[PDB]
């Protein structure tokens, strides 16, 4: 609604991708599972 | 809880075997936040656990 | 069978509301077992509905009985109060002629 | 003291959350940029983990603002609650007295029930 | 102060349900896919749940800023012994219960003087607040309390006791001869209104209403505060039918137990 | 007999289930000298209580003592010189309700006389 | 001083220092200074490397966390807080303005005169610190081990007794010795010692924390 469009802009230029679920992984998947905390048991 | 599309789950003492209170109410706004991603009684059951 | 029993169990949890070594279990608490013992109590009304509607049907003598027992009490009671009001008839007498 | 304080916490960190959405704005597009094929040199590649010091941070400097104050609305008020202070030296023994007198007439009257 | 102390609560669960929102958009779309069977059940459900947690977020982010608009703003160990007190007022209310005045009650078949400075200790309990009305007790004929009541510039009541219990009472205006010639409170008179006349009719049924076989002092206190109500009359419409007057009557009735002015056919 | 056994018993239910009422009532008016004459009046609630408690297991012991006979067949289908004290009887107390009704309504005359003294009495 | 604890299936706990980093050994928490010494204190129930969550079966907690009486039902666990808040804080005492000198891998020795001590944590019981410095000399720890750290643990008490310490000590011992037959009133020998009249006292009153003395 504000200040959301590089969110809204990486996803329909990463569309039509094959590598569109391993270029996301790559570019997103230390971040969160980092500090946030480590997957469940 | 339909106007909340919710449930509103009570941590709640039953019996005569208890302290000063329910005292699950620390992770009270937690729990619920949990239940927002599943929709298995045994996720919330075995936490408790 | 027992009904005293599963009655009298409900007591000690009316008590579990009250003793003890946020408020939705209060309200939880002091309704199922109340609404629990009013279940257990109505029943137990019914099964006197059983109880004394048997003895009001396989014999007619124990309904003559307390129909002859609550007209005594009442012919006592009515008689209790007539000469009660006679002797009461009697004090207004010399309340009237004080003038 | 803590209620100017909690004046300059908030506006902080909503630019704090501001530059937070920035630097990880600024790194999403320089690492989505290696995955696929096509060349930029990262320079500044201002890693988001450092920047997470800040908000976090200005989230707890925000409960010592509030909780000491939570405690500064407390401790004040019932101090005195119930000048002379013999007076107070006995009500307070002869209402812990009584407090536990019906304390244990409640388990009292339970033993009485039951156990 | 309270009001921001509890203000502050929806902020600060908003900030903590942003961090959770965000993390739920960083990481459904790193959860990759999950087909369930057809594609254009998952393909076109991708751009609903993409909009749907994004906005999410944005309406967590848009009502922060309006809860920040609406807030302002020996060392520890004797702290302990200060809000113990405080917690005894909930104790107080861990054995109150919500059965309260309902009770399951059967048939009360088996199988008394009180001074009238007792009836004035029980109408000057309540005769202390609502400075708008008064009470002047007398008792002219017999050990019996009847009461004047004049509120503000609107009515002139009369209300007759007996024997500790309710006896009657009259309503008229305030610009009628309440009294005798001989100066006495009249007793068997008429209001010589309709609306008046009416709503007497309302007060009988009222106090055949609040049925107390041992408490009349929560009977006459109630009866007082409907009457209070009635101190907004020729002021306020009918709830109901919208307009004032029903063949020319304004709402008049209160309800039993939900005081608002109705009429008969109001109900 | 019997009957009026079991008539005592749902009337002690009763009164136990009046009494669990009138506990509640009495102690809900006690939060937090006047505590100690609330505590004795309900230890003195709780000694009665436990009389009628043991008092009621007595008489459902006297009423369970005698059932064989069971249910059922209690539902109404539609397919000695008692009763002659009971006949001479409900005319007599039906007589002495008529001679009081004579009586009461010579008091109504009476009454009827005395509200018109009053009346214009000034 | 912070505390974690995460809870795992088949009773199991998984307990972090809190206190540390996880992540940055050259950085931080700034509020929580860091916490050591933990995993010996779980260790003894069974530097940066106290910051793992360490596996407990759910029973250890019990006996750690119970309040129990201090070897005023004091818990091991907060016992062993006044332990350390004490050993952190006497050195933030005997840095400043005194003199500080000593040499061991976690003891502290304050060498000043008059039997200069030399304080460890004590082995058969951690939770309280043990100090090592003619027989009246031992009962002045036991009063500071019951009282001055006694277990409400407010940090005050130690500016006092810090500050309280030649023949004055020969007389407060006999009252001390006194004391501890049968507070916030010590002594002093300005007589040479302590009869059972008429002693130039040291007091601290708590509103005005300043030396009194009253003879
Ligand atoms: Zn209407």
């Amino acid at each position: 609604q504000y200040l959301c469009q590089p969110l809204l802009d990486a996803v329909l230029a990463n569309i039509r991708s094959p590598v569109f679920n391993h270029s996301l992984y790559r570019t997103f998947v230390p971040a969160m599972t980092a500090i946030h905390g480590p997957p469940i048991t | 809880n339909s106007i909340h599309q919710k449930f509103h789950i009570s941590l709640g003492t039953v019996g005569p075997n208890s302290g000063c209170s329910n005292c699950h109410n620390t992770i009270l706004h937690q729990l619920q936040e949990m239940f927002n991603k599943t929709p298995n009684v045994v996720q919330l059951l075995q936490v408790l656990f | 069978s027992t009904l005293v029993d599963e009655l009298e169990s409900s007591f000690e949890a009316c008590f579990a509301s009250l003793v003890s070594q946020d408020q939705e279990e209060i309200r939880t608490g002091v309704d199922q077992c109340i609404q629990k013992f009013l279940d257990i109590a109505r029943q137990t009304e019914c099964f006197f509905l059983q109880k004394r509607l048997q003895l009001s049907v396989q014999k007619p003598e124990q309904v003559i009985k307390e129909d002859v027992s609550e007209l005594r009490n009442e012919l006592q009671r009515k008689d209790a109060l007539v000469q009660k009001h006679l002797t009461k008839l009697r004090h207004w007498q010399q309340v009237l002629e004080d003038i | 003291d803590p209620v100017q304080r909690y004046k300059m916490l908030i506006p902080q960190l909503k630019e704090s959350l501001q530059t937070l959405m920035k630097v990880a704005a600024q790194n999403l597009i320089q690492n989505t940029n290696i995955d696929n094929g096509q060349k930029s040199s990262d320079g500044p590649i201002q890693r988001f983990d450092k920047c997470l010091e800040e908000f976090y941070a200005l989230c707890d400097q925000l409960e010592l603002c509030l909780r000491l104050a939570h405690e500064c609305l407390s401790q004040s008020c019932d101090s005195a609650k119930h000048l002379p202070y013999p007076q107070y030296l006995a009500v307070i023994k002869a209402q812990i007295s009584c407090a536990k007198d019906i304390h244990t007439a409640l388990l009292d009257c339970a033993n009485k029930v039951t156990g | 102060v309270s009001v921001n102390l509890e203000a502050f609560s929806q902020a600060i669960s908003a900030i903590q349900a942003l961090r959770s929102s965000v993390s739920r958009v960083f990481d459904c779309l790193k959860d990759g896919m999950r087909n369930k069977e057809t594609l254009e059940g998952r393909e076109k459900a991708f751009i609903a749940h993409f909009q749907d947690n994004l906005h999410s977020v944005n309406r967590d982010l848009n009502e922060l800023e309006r809860l920040s608009n609406l807030v302002g703003k020996l060392y520890s160990q004797l702290l302990q012994a200060y809000k113990w007190s405080n917690k005894l007022q909930y104790h107080a209310g861990l054995a109150s219960g919500l059965l309260n005045q309902q009770s399951l009650k059967r048939s009360a078949n088996q199988m008394l003087v009180l001074p009238p400075q007792y009836v004035d200790d029980v109408i000057s309990r309540i005769d202390r607040m609502f400075p708008e009305m008064s009470i002047h007790l007398s008792r002219p004929n017999g050990t019996s309390a009847m009461l004047l009541v004049t509120l503000g510039k609107v009515l002139k009541v009369i209300v007759v006791m007996r024997s500790l219990f309710i006896d009657r009472t009259i309503v008229k205006g305030y610009n009628e001869n309440v009294y005798t010639e001989d100066g006495k409170l009249d007793i068997w008179s008429k209001s010589n209104y309709q609306v008046f006349q009416k709503v007497t009719d309302h007060a009988t049924t009222a106090l055949l209403h609040y049925q107390l076989p041992q408490m009349p002092d929560v009977v006459v206190r109630s009866f007082m505060t409907w009457l209070r109500s009635y101190i907004k009359l020729f002021q306020a419409p009918c709830q109901r039918c919208g307009k004032f007057l029903q063949d020319g009557l304004p709402p008049t009735w209160r309800d039993f137990r939900t005081l608002e002015a109705f009429h008969d056919t109001c109900r | 007999n019997t009957a009026s056994l079991c008539r005592i018993g749902q009337e002690t239910v009763q009164d136990i289930v009046y009494r669990t009422m009138e506990i509640f009532q009495l102690l809900r008016n006690m939060q937090l000298g006047t505590y100690q004459d609330r505590l004795t009046k309900l230890q003195d609630n709780l000694r009665q209580l436990s009389v009628l408690f043991r008092k009621l297991r007595l008489v459902y012991d006297k009423c369970n003592e005698n059932d064989p006979i069971p249910v059922e067949q209690l539902i109404p289908y539609v397919e000695s010189e008692e009763r002659r004290e009971i006949a001479e009887v409900n005319k007599k107390l039906k007589q002495k309700n008529q001679q009081l009704k004579q009586i009461m309504d010579q008091l109504r005359n009476l009454i009827w006389d005395i509200n018109a003294m009053l009346a214009m009495r000034n | 001083y912070c505390i974690d604890i995460y809870c795992r299936s088949r009773g199991v706990v998984a307990i972090r220092d809190g206190a540390y980093s996880l992540f940055d050994n050259s950085k931080l928490v700034e509020g929580f200074y860091p916490a050591p010494g933990l995993k010996t204190f779980l260790n003894m129930f069974v530097s940066w490397a106290a910051s793992i969550p360490t596996i407990l079966t759910h029973s250890a907690l019990n006996i750690l966390l119970l309040p129990s009486p201090t070897p005023y039902l004091c818990s091991p666990l907060e016992r062993f807080l006044g332990s350390v808040i004490m050993r952190r804080h006497l050195q933030r005492i005997i840095q400043q303005e005194q003199l500080i000198n000593s040499n061991e891998p976690g003891v502290i020795m304050f060498k000043t005169d008059a039997l200069k001590c030399r304080v460890a944590l004590s082995p058969k019981t951690n939770q309280t610190l043990q100090l090592k410095v003619p027989d009246e000399l031992q009962v002045l720890e036991k009063f500071f081990e019951t009282r001055v750290a006694g277990p409400p643990f407010k940090a005050n008490t130690l500016i006092a007794f810090t500050k309280l310490l030649t023949h004055i000590l020969r007389d407060c011992v006999h009252i001390m010795k006194l004391e501890l037959f049968p507070n916030v009133q010590f002594c002093l020998t300005i007589p040479p010692s302590a009869p059972p009249i008429a002693p130039p006292g040291t007091p601290a009153v708590v509103l005005k924390s300043k030396m009194l003395f009253f003879l």
